[PDB]
């Protein structure tokens, strides 16, 4: 295929942090 | 026919703020504004959901796709779509995850009409979960859509000058 | 007592709160659940956020031969 | 409002009092007396007159509306009045309750001042470890 | 505590001495037995905000109020608005 391990930045760095953002604005409400 | 409407902080009382000035309350305005969810709550928030979905969809173009991160796109997918159809997406649940400070929930259908509204004190809440639900959702299908009659447009342009 | 004139039409004058437009164009159930899945809302956004969020940078980071950082 | 007009303390405009969080939740209001009609200074910044009614304006919180006083008595008057409104109703009856100019005697009412050991060598840290079963909740 | 600063003294008389601060002190109530004989350290605190505005004036002679309250309502803070 040729040149593609692209993946474990935005799961973390931007994905990551989608789910806790909204996930943990429990901290409003659930 | 004053030197005014018959002259007035707020529609009444001076001990609330609002200053009526025009910028605020001259018919020139207000009606400027209220098929819409300014001054009632017309049908639901059902299909208010699209124009405000759409309207505020095919802006964000230009901005990026003009503005673009290496601008002026030789790439059949940008003039357009490309990847802002993210926006209307990072955003249409920056919203769903605020109606969770709504929750209250019910189901009636009064978008039909009865006897001359107010929706009395309509001030406040009194729209529950099961409402910003179906305007949210009026907003993923007004924002990505709205991305693409502009993308779709070709696009002829005027210029500089 | 010419100007006095009797206010040329009242009007009624407040118009209203009364009533200055119909209403909201007739397209509406030309989405009825047209577009459902927000409209089957019915427990959902855990599922888009997987879906469209794996689907706009799955795909989105990759690419079969650079043309680089 | 209008249709019902019940006036008393005279002003016009402003950006200044009462907005959102006083119907959501509580009120707060001041109420007086006064002789022949005198232009006064205001919270909120602004300034107006007064003659009479009820002499009843209405005020986002009672830390505002008890200055009138702490000017609003260098400007004659015993009587000066304000409660507390609710969206619906009472307890907490604010200037209401029993006697009035705090410093006299009729009751006790609260207060106390000392918690278990007075003001004396509290070198003496905190004591116990939070522990329920030694009266420490007061 | 949740309104707990002492500015207590042992005088409690309170002409020419203190009466400041925004309605929370509704004291003179006459300890069987202090001089001008009006006592103690407040009335029910729960109502007003976290002056020591309360000392500044009148004898508190060793501490005199502040903050200290953490349980902390709005109303007891200007702002809940
Ligand atoms: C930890 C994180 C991090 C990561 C991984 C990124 C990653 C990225 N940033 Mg970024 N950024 C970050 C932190 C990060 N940023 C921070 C902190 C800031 C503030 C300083 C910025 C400010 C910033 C700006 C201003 C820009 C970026 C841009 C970008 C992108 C550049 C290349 C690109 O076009 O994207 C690759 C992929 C996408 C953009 C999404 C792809 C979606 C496509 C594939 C969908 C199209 C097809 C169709 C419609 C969908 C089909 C769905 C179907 C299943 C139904 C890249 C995704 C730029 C950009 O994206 O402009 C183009 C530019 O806007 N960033
Ligand atoms: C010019 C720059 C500058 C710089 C370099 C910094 C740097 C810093 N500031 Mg800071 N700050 C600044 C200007 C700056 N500040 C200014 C101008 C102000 C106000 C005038 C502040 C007020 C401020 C406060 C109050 C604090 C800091 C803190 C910090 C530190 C925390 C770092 C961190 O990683 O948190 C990372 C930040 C986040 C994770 C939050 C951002 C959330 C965004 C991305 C969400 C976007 C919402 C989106 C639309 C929703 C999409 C939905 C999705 C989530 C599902 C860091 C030292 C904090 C600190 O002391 O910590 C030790 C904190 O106390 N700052
Ligand atoms: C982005 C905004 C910012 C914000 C949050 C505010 C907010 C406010 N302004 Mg304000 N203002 C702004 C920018 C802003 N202003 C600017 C740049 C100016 C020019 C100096 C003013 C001049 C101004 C005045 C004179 C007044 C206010 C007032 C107010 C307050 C109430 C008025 C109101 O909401 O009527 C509702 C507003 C509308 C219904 C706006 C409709 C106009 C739209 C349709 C324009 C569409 C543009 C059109 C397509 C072509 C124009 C192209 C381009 C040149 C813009 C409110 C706090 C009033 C006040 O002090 O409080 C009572 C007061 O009257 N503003
Ligand atoms: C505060 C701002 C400042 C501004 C003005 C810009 C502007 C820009 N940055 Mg940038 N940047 C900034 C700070 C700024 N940056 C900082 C502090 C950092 C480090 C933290 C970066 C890191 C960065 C990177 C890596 C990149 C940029 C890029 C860009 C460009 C693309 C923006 C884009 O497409 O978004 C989309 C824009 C919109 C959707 C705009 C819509 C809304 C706007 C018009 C505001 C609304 C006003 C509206 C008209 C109201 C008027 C009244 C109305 C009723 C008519 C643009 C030139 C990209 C670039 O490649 O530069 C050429 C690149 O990706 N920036
Ligand atoms: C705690 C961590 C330590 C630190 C500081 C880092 C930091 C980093 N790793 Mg990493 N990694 C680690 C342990 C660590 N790793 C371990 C033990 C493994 C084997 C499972 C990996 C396998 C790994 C891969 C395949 C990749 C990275 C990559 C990265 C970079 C991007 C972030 C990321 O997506 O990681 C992904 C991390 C994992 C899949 C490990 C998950 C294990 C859990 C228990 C750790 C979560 C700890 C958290 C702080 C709490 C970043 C520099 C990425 C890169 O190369 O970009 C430059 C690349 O995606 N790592
Ligand atoms: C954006 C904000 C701020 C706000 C909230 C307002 C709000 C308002 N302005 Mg306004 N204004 C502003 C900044 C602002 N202005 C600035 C910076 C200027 C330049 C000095 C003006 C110059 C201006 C003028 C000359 C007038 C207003 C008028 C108005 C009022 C009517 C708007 C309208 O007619 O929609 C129309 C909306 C459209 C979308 C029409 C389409 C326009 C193009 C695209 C065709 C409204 C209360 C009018 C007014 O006060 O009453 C007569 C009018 O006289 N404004
Ligand atoms: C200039 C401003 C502003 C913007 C950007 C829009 C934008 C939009 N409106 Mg709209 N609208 C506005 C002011 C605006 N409206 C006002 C003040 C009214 C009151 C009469 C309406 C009444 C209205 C209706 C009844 C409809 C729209 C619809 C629409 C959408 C269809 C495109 C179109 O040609 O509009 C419609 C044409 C005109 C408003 C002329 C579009 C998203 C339509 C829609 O929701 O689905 C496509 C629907 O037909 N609008
Ligand atoms: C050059 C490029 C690019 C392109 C192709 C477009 C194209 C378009 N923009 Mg646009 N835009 C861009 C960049 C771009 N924009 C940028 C960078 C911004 C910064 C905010 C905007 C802000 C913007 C706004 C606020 C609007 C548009 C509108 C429009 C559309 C209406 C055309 C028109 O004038 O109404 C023709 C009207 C009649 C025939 C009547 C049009 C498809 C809208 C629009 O233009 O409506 C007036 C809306 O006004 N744009
Ligand atoms: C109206 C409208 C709209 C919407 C809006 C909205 C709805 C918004 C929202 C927004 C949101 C909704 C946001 C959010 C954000 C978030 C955040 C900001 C979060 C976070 C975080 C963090 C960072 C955390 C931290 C922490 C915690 C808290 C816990 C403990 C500690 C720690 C550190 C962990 C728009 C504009 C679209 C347009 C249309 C109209
Ligand atoms: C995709 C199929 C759409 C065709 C409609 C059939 C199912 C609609 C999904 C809701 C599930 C309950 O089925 C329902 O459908 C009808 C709408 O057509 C309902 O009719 C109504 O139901 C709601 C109940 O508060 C009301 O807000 C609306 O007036 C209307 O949608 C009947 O109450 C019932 O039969
Ligand atoms: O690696 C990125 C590379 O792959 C893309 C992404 O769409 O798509 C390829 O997949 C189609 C499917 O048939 C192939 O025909 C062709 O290689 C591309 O369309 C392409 O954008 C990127 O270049
Ligand atoms: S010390 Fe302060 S308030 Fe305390 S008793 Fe005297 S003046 Fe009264
Ligand atoms: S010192 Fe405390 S109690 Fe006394 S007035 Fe100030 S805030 Fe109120």
């Amino acid at each position: 295929m040729i040149n593609l391990p692209s993946l474990f930045v935005p799961l973390v760095g931007l994905l990551f942090p989608a789910v806790a953002m909204a996930s943990l604005f429990l901290h409003v409400e659930k | 026919k004053p030197t005014y409407q018959v002259i007035q902080p707020l529609n009444g009382d001076p001990f609330i703020g609002g200053l009526e000035t025009p910028v605020t309350s001259s018919p020139l305005i207000a009606w400027y504004l209220s098929n819409l969810p300014a001054y009632r709550t017309a049908v639901n928030p059902l299909l208010r959901g699209v124009e405000v979905g759409l309207a505020h969809g095919f802006l964000l173009v230009g901005p990026f796709v003009k503005a673009g991160p290496l601008r002026n796109t030789e790439y059949a997918g940008a003039a357009g779509s490309l990847a802002a159809a993210g926006l209307v997406v990072i955003l249409s649940m920056c919203l769903t995850m605020y109606g969770i400070a709504s929750f209250k929930e019910g189901e009636p259908s009064i978008a039909p009409a009865l006897t001359l509204t107010g929706r009395k004190k309509q001030p406040d809440q009194l729209q529950s979960a099961d409402g910003w639900a179906k305007f949210t959702g009026g907003f993923f299908f007004g924002g990505v859509s709205g991305v693409t009659w502009a993308c779709f447009l070709m696009y002829v342009l005027d210029l500089p000058y | 007592d010419l100007e006095d004139i009797a206010n040329t039409t009242g009007q009624w004058d407040v118009y209203g709160s009364d009533a200055p437009s119909p209403y909201n164009s007739l397209q509406s159930k030309f989405f009825e659940t047209f577009a459902a899945p927000f409209t089957k809302r019915g427990l959902l956004l855990k599922f888009l956020i997987l879906g469209g969020g794996s689907l706009l940078t799955y795909v989105s980071a990759n690419a079969p031969q650079d043309v680089l950082p | 409002e209008l249709d019902p007009n019940t006036p008393s303390p005279i002003f016009a405009g402003s950006t200044g009092g009462l907005l959102r969080k006083a119907q959501v939740e509580e009120f707060y209001v001041i109420t007086w007396e006064s002789p022949k009609e005198q232009i006064f200074e205001m919270p909120t910044g602004g300034a107006a007159i007064m003659r009479e009614g009820p002499n009843l304006l209405k005020l986002a919180r009672k830390e505002q509306c008890l200055a009138l006083g702490t000017r609003l008595r260098s400007k004659y008057k015993i009587k000066y009045q304000f409660y507390r409104v609710f969206p619906s109703g009472e307890v907490q009856y604010l200037h209401p309750k029993d006697g009035v100019y705090p410093e006299k005697v009729n009751p006790g009412r609260q207060g106390v001042g000392l918690n278990m050991r007075s003001i004396g060598k509290n070198v003496s840290p905190i004591e116990v470890k939070f522990t329920g079963k030694q009266p420490y909740d007061l | 505590m949740s309104h707990s600063v002492k500015i207590y003294d042992t005088c409690i008389g309170c002409t020419q001495c203190v009466r400041a601060c925004p309605t929370d002190v509704l004291e003179m109530i006459p300890w069987g037995g202090c001089k001008a004989k009006q006592i103690a350290s407040a009335p029910r605190t729960e109502d007003c905000v976290g002056c020591k505005r309360c000392e500044s004036a009148c004898p508190t002679d060793f501490l005199s109020v502040r903050v200290y309250l953490w349980h902390e309502t709005t109303r007891s803070m200007g702002l809940a608005y």
